[PDB]
């Protein structure tokens, strides 16, 4: 919160929902840092 | 509307998008003006500014002059205030001035309430200074331009955007496997990832030594193409 | 010898070539420490350090500690002191701890004096903060790191770079028509451009989201090969302090 | 220690056909 008023976050990610698209099921087990991000 | 685009790193094209995105709000019938709040000083050069053109808001209020003489018209609908040139000395000491140019926020405050301009365009340097932070105060809406590459997918995850930021891809490219496999990732994961993205297009490349936004460089570019699908989305969410 | 690795803008490849280079001299049988002056503290990424470990030098300093204990080691002849994750709040404020950090300077200038490696990698930030000139000034040589386009073309016409600095190309590929413009007009008016340069190429994308430096993620690689290359070139040319 | 990089543009090689193609890169190099 920089003092009007800016406020800063982190991008809106979520997850949840990568087990469904099985190509997203192998990129995750080709490039270890995505996996490490997604779990 | 004020609409602030900014990198989430350096070099992802923000200065040519934000060149290209008044352009473009131009052609659909807008007033536009475009700031450009780098202390490199780019943003002048899509504009046919001579590089020995030194003037600038920036290099106005730092030798005691009127911001408001520094801009400079390059069609009836849309206005430019470059930063201005700095020094060697004051590019390697930028504690000496990021304090200095609080007026800026003020000064734009009274041409946002004036309703002078349909939209004022400000293109952010990548960095957390006073003056970065207090533009950002200003902007209604932001832009945070990535490529989608490793670097930028990490940044996503440990880095602050301003808050109701949108993401917009730049750069894509053929013959990557690891940049789709993040890119497909991010369709399913990236809440605020912009419809549209915007290809690695030689049009990008050549209207800045051609010193000309990529619309009026080639109007019919894929990338003046992707440019305009951009602003009509802006029009309609950011207004 | 400490070399000084900066980007003349973000996003040019400084990072990967630092790493890169760092496996590459290790690969020659040198003893090197690489260091991430960078608040990204995103070097550290190409060497298999979990995200979630956010100790660094400067993590370290800011959190009242040694940041003598905030180094990993590689291999045996290459080690890593990461710059350590900094929270939201400090990030969004530089000029609270740009300035709590000049003593990594004589904790690098002992380091140097010892002889315990004979490269630092020092990868450096495109800014100009203090700590970012301090450490500048330990180094002993400099590679100024660009891409092939008309914003690196503005910039090596207006910004200043380390003296004595070279310039290296990075992410370079034939077939942009203004691209060849501007690299025919480097080799004939560039002084300082170095003789080789690193070409486009998927390994140097991919090695990051692998989570290795480019030569150990495909020695085989156009890339790696170049790397190597300017691995030879420093031992021949970046030796003395 | 901070200087501008070490360029000449005495004698300019086919680059008198790039510089009148691009502007920007003619804009330099006449300066
Ligand atoms: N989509 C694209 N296709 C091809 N070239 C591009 C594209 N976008 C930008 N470029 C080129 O890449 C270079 C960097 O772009 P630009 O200056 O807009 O980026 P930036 O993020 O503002 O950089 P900086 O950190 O210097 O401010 C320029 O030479 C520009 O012409
Ligand atoms: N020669 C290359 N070929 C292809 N991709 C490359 C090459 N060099 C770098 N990249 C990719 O470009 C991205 C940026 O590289 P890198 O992080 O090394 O740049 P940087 O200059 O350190 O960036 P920053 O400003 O964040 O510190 C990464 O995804 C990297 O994999
Ligand atoms: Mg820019
Ligand atoms: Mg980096």
């Amino acid at each position: 919160i920089f003092q009007l008023k800016q406020a800063f976050s982190l991008p809106d990610i979520d997850y949840a929902d990568i087990s469904q698209r099985e190509q997203l099921a192998a990129a995750l087990k080709r490039w270890p840092l995505l996996a490490e991000f997604a779990q | 509307a004020v609409l602030g685009l900014q990198g989430v790193r350096g070099g992802v094209g923000t200065t040519t998008i934000t060149a290209a995105l008044a352009w473009s709000l131009q052609m659909l019938g807008e007033n536009v003006l475009v700031v450009d709040a780098c202390p490199d000083n780019l943003l002048r050069l899509s504009f046919n500014v001579d590089f020995t053109h030194r003037q600038g808001w920036a290099r106005a209020m730092l030798d005691g002059q009127d911001w408001r003489d520094a801009g400079l018209r390059y069609t009836s609908q849309l206005d430019l205030l470059p930063f201005g040139q700095l020094s060697i000395e004051e590019q390697e000491n930028p504690q000496h001035w990021q304090t200095r140019l609080s007026d800026i926020c003020s000064g734009l405050q009274q041409l946002k309430a004036s309703g002078r301009y349909q939209w004022i365009l400000i293109d952010l340097p990548r960095d957390a200074s006073q003056i970065t932070h207090q533009l950002l105060s200003l902007c209604d809406h932001s832009l945070a331009i990535v490529n989608v590459d490793a670097n930028c997918h990490i940044r996503l995850h440990q880095q602050a955007l301003p808050d109701g930021a949108h993401i917009l891809i730049n750069n894509f490219r053929i013959g990557s496997q690891v940049q789709d496999d993040i890119y497909q990732l991010w369709l399913q994961s990236q809440r605020r990832l912009l419809p549209m993205l915007i290809h690695r297009d030689e049009a990008m490349a050549e209207c800045l030594a051609a010193k000309q936004p990529v619309g009026e460089y080639r109007s019919d570019a894929l990338a003046a193409e992707e440019i305009l699908t951009l602003a009509n989305w802006c029009l309609l969410n950011y207004s």
